[PDB]
C-alpha cells in the first residue's frame, strides 16, 4: 500500500503513483486551533504542488513528458542502471544539487 | 520617451571581426524587442537579426548564417552585435532599432515593427590607414558676392575614413549652409567642403568658425574664414 515501493527499483515504483498521491489530501479550543492548522498547510501545500504542475505545463498528470533535454552533466548513468539497479531514494540524494536549475528550464522551457 | 545610443565609427581589416554596442533608455529592457539592421553605401535596407532578450533565441538571416552574433546584457542595459570574417562589401551603416511586441500564449508573439531607431554607425574595411584631415578656408571675395550676399566656406582633404562632421559657429548658424558629399580620388582618399553663403555686411562684422571633426583620427580642427587680405 502506502509506500509500499520505497526499496524497489524507479521502475516498479513508478506503477504505483497514486497510492501515494491518495495520501496526501485526507489520508478545547487550544487543541482545536492546532488541528485545524494542520489540515490547513497540508491543503497550502497541496495547492502549491499543483500549482507548480500546472506551471510547467503538466495540469492533471501523474506521469508527464516534457520538451527540455537531459543535460549530461546533471548524471551520466544510463537507462538500464538508473530504472532498474537505483531507488527514488538514491536518485533524490544524486541529483539534489541541480534540482533548481531543471525547474527555471521547465518553466522558461513551457513559458516560451 | 526611448532612446537608442551607439557606438563610434570602426575601421578593420579583411578577415577581422566587428563589434558594435547599442544602449537603451526608457523601456524595461528584458520584454522589448531589439533588431540589427544595416545599409550600404547607395543600397537599401537589409534587416540582419533581432531578437527578444528574455525569450534567448535570437533570429538571423540565412545569409549571414555562421558570421553574425546577436547578444544582450542586461545589467548594462546594451546589445552587442558581433560580425566575423568581413568581406570588401561590409562597409556600411549599421543600425539598431527597438520595436514592441505580445504574446498570444502557446509560445506565439506578435510584433509592430521598429519604432525606434539609432543614429547609426559606419563601419569600413580596406587596406588603407587612418589619416589626420586637412583644412583649408575658403575666404570670401569679391568674386564670391552676388547681390550683396558672398559665398565662403572651408575644405577638407586627405583623410581617410569616412566620416567627418562639419559645423558653423558650434551650431549656431544653419541656414545657408551646404555640406556637398564626400568623394574619392585617384589617390585613394576623399575630401569635401562644405560652404555657406551670407550677407556682404556681416563679414567685417561677423566671425565664422568651421569645426571639422575626425573621430577614427580623434581629430578636431576650428578654422576661422575671414577674407582674403588685399
Ligand atoms: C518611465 O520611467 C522611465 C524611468 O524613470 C523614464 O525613462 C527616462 O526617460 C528619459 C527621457 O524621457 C531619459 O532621459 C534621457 O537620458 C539620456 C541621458 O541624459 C539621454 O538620452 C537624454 O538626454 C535624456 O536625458 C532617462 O534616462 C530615462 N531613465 C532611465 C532610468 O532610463 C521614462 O521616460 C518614463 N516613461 C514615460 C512614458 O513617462
Amino acid at each position: 500500500g502506502f509506500l509500499g515501493a520505497a526499496g524497489s527499483t524507479m521502475g516498479a515504483a513508478s506503477m504505483t503513483l497514486t497510492v501515494q498521491a491518495r495520501n496526501l489530501l485526507s489520508g478545547l479550543t487550544v487543541w482545536g486551533i492546532k488541528q485545524l492548522q494542520a489540515r490547513v498547510l497540508a491543503v497550502e501545500r497541496y495547492l502549491r504542488d499543483q500549482q507548480l504542475l500546472g506551471i510547467w505545463g503538466c495540469s492533471g498528470k501523474l506521469i508527464c513528458c516534457t520538451n527540455v533535454p537531459w543535460n549530461s552533466s546533471w548524471s551520466n548513468r544510463n537507462l538500464s542502471e538508473i530504472w532498474d539497479n537505483m531507488t527514488w531514494l538514491q536518485w533524490d540524494k544524486e541529483i539534489s544539487n541541480y534540482t533548481q536549475i531543471i525547474y527555471g528550464l521547465l518553466e522558461e522551457s513551457q513559458n516560451q | 520617451e526611448v532612446q537608442l545610443v551607439q557606438s563610434g565609427a570602426e575601421l578593420k581589416k579583411a578577415g577581422s571581426s566587428v563589434k558594435l554596442s547599442c544602449q537603451a533608455y526608457g523601456v524595461a529592457f528584458s520584454t522589448y524587442s531589439f533588431h540589427w539592421v544595416r545599409q550600404a553605401p547607395g543600397q537599401g535596407l537589409e534587416w540582419l537579426g533581432g531578437f527578444i532578450p528574455l525569450v534567448g533565441k535570437p533570429n538571423y538571416t540565412n545569409k549571414f548564417r555562421g558570421r553574425l552574433t546577436i547578444t544582450a546584457d542586461e545589467s548594462a542595459r546594451t546589445t552587442y552585435m558581433e560580425l566575423r570574417s568581413l568581406r570588401s562589401d561590409d562597409t556600411a551603416i549599421y543600425y539598431c532599432a527597438g520595436g514592441g511586441a505580445y504574446s498570444s500564449g502557446g509560445g506565439r508573439f506578435h510584433y509592430f515593427g521598429m519604432a525606434v531607431w539609432g543614429q547609426g554607425s559606419t563601419v569600413t574595411v580596406s587596406s588603407a590607414s587612418t589619416k589626420g584631415p586637412s583644412v583649408f578656408p575658403l575666404a570670401p571675395s569679391s568674386k564670391s558676392t552676388s547681390g550683396g550676399t558672398a559665398a565662403l566656406g572651408c575644405l577638407v582633404k586627405d583623410y581617410f575614413p569616412e566620416p567627418v562632421t562639419v559645423s558653423w559657429n558650434s551650431g549656431a548658424l544653419t541656414s545657408g549652409v551646404h555640406t556637398f558629399p564626400a568623394v574619392l580620388q585617384s589617390s585613394g582618399l576623399y575630401s569635401l567642403s562644405s560652404v555657406v553663403t551670407v550677407p556682404s555686411s556681416s563679414l567685417g562684422t561677423q566671425t565664422y568658425i568651421c569645426n571639422v571633426n575626425h573621430k577614427p583620427s580623434n581629430t578636431k580642427v576650428d578654422k576661422r574664414v575671414e577674407p582674403k587680405s588685399c
